[PDB]
DNA sequence: CTTGACAAAAGTGTTAAATTGTGCTATACT
């Protein structure tokens, strides 16, 4: 069971009081500055050796082995960084352990405040995430608030974390819920509007109107800007939604297929494609083969007058009159045979 | 559950390596560990102390 | 079947306005 799971996993590891807390944060910052210290040792970026710590800490072969088909492999772009600073005197080799223990302590403090992160996401439900999702992204917000925290400021990490958890959650909302991607600001304004509506509803004792609701919204807020985006907001509809009151009918089964031309159109189109071929043969060998090049009948791409006149050796003028006369000259055959007089839609 | 192994000159292992009875710990070959388990290297207590363990 | 001339439609390019994606917020809050 996934529900009870996480709860019983975090309930295993205890919390942290001021002692452990302050200490842990100090350990982390010491490891960080230790990295910056060793960043000048071999000339490696503070972020580089930082992740190089992960290689032997939160997994051996599992951190870099599959971040896709390519990443920073253990033998190639890792090993030469693991056994590089590996030969340095005391004044260097010590910062290694400072970074080891700092890096571990980081994850530690995180695990300690996890019993909070979960209890945080509890209010943020209903977002299209049943708990565990919300909690996960919240845990990410914790990871953020972790490396950005400062113990020196004598602030309880429980305060700093919350403001970031609420962030990584309220952010995950817009990037998950609506089936159609709805950008952050969009949803922001949505919640703003819906808040105003759901508020003045009780105030006026009834529902607002696009004019009066957008009125209390601000400048440039007409009936349109609210009613317009109101459409966007609305999510799609499950094709499994039952239609009628009887248990048979499905939603999706009630939708047509206009994507593919209907058989009646297969013959309707294949008919014109021919009937226009036979009524075409009454044209001169020039004014016909040319009359096709201007309709995209030949190579399927349309050939402008300029090029047609280059193909027949004539001029950008001659082809022009050729089309005119050749065309109406067919209009006579059409108006006299009534074979094609349909297709007038 | 563990055994302490104090040192003087640096160490040949980081925090968490897998050792075995008769392996080189620290001090450039002086102090050796007689038992399995991950080696938790401490700076302040100056000890290469190895906790009884089996990498499973 | 044709030449020069020439409106309209179409094209190449820069900039302005608009849209979209991110990072933070520290009393404490498990």
């Amino acid at each position: 069971d996934p529900v009870r799971q996480y709860l019983h996993e975090i309930g295993q590891v205890p919390l942290l009081t001021l002692e452990e807390e302050i200490d842990l944060a100090r350990k982390v910052e010491e490891g960080m500055e230790a990295i910056k210290k060793l960043s000048e040792a071999t000339g490696l970026d503070q972020e580089l050796i930082r992740e190089v710590v992960r290689a032997k800490i939160l997994g051996t072969a599992r951190i870099q082995k599959i971040p896709g088909l390519k990443e920073k492999p253990d033998p190639k772009t890792v090993e030469e960084v693991d056994g590089k600073l590996k030969s340095l005197p005391k004044e260097l080799k010590r910062y290694l352990h400072i970074a080891r223990e700092g890096e571990a302590a980081r994850q530690h403090l995180i695990e300690a405040n996890l019993r909070l992160v979960v209890s945080i996401a509890k209010k943020y439900t209903g977002r299209g995430l049943s708990f565990l999702d919300l909690i996960q992204e919240g845990n990410q917000g914790l990871i953020r608030a972790v490396e950005k925290f400062e113990y020196k400021r004598r602030f309880k990490f429980s305060t700093y974390a919350t403001w970031w958890i609420r962030q990584a959650i309220n952010r995950a909302i817009a990037d998950q819920a609506r089936t159609i991607r709805i950008p952050v600001h969009m949803v922001e304004t949505i919640n703003k509007l819906s808040r105003t509506a759901r508020q003045l509803q009780q105030e006026l004792g009834r529902e607002p109107s696009y004019e009066e609701i957008a009125e209390a919204m601000g400048p440039g807020w007409d009936a349109k800007r609210v009613e317009e985006t109101l459409k966007i907001a609305q999510e799609p509809v499950s094709l499994e939604t039952p239609i009628g009151d009887e248990k048979d009918s499905f939603y999706g089964d009630f939708i047509p297929d206009e994507n593919l031309p209907s058989p009646v159109e297969a013959a309707a189109q294949s008919l014109l494609s021919e009937e226009l071929e036979k009524a075409l043969s009454k044209l001169s060998e020039r004014e016909a083969m040319v009359l096709k090049l201007r309709k995209g009948l030949i190579d399927g791409r349309e050939h402008t007058l300029e090029e047609v006149g280059a193909y027949f050796g004539v001029t950008r003028e001659r082809i022009r009159q050729i089309e005119n006369k050749a065309l109406r000259k067919l209009k006579y055959h059409e108006s006299r045979t009534r074979k094609l007089r349909d297709f007038l839609e | 559950k563990a055994r302490v192994y104090p040192f003087e000159d640096d160490v040949e292992v980081t925090t968490g390596d897998r050792v075995a009875p008769g392996d080189v710990l620290a001090d450039g070959g002086k102090v050796k560990s007689e038992i399995y388990g991950r080696v938790e290297v401490d700076l302040v207590r100056n000890v290469v102390r190895v906790v009884e363990s089996y990498d499973i």
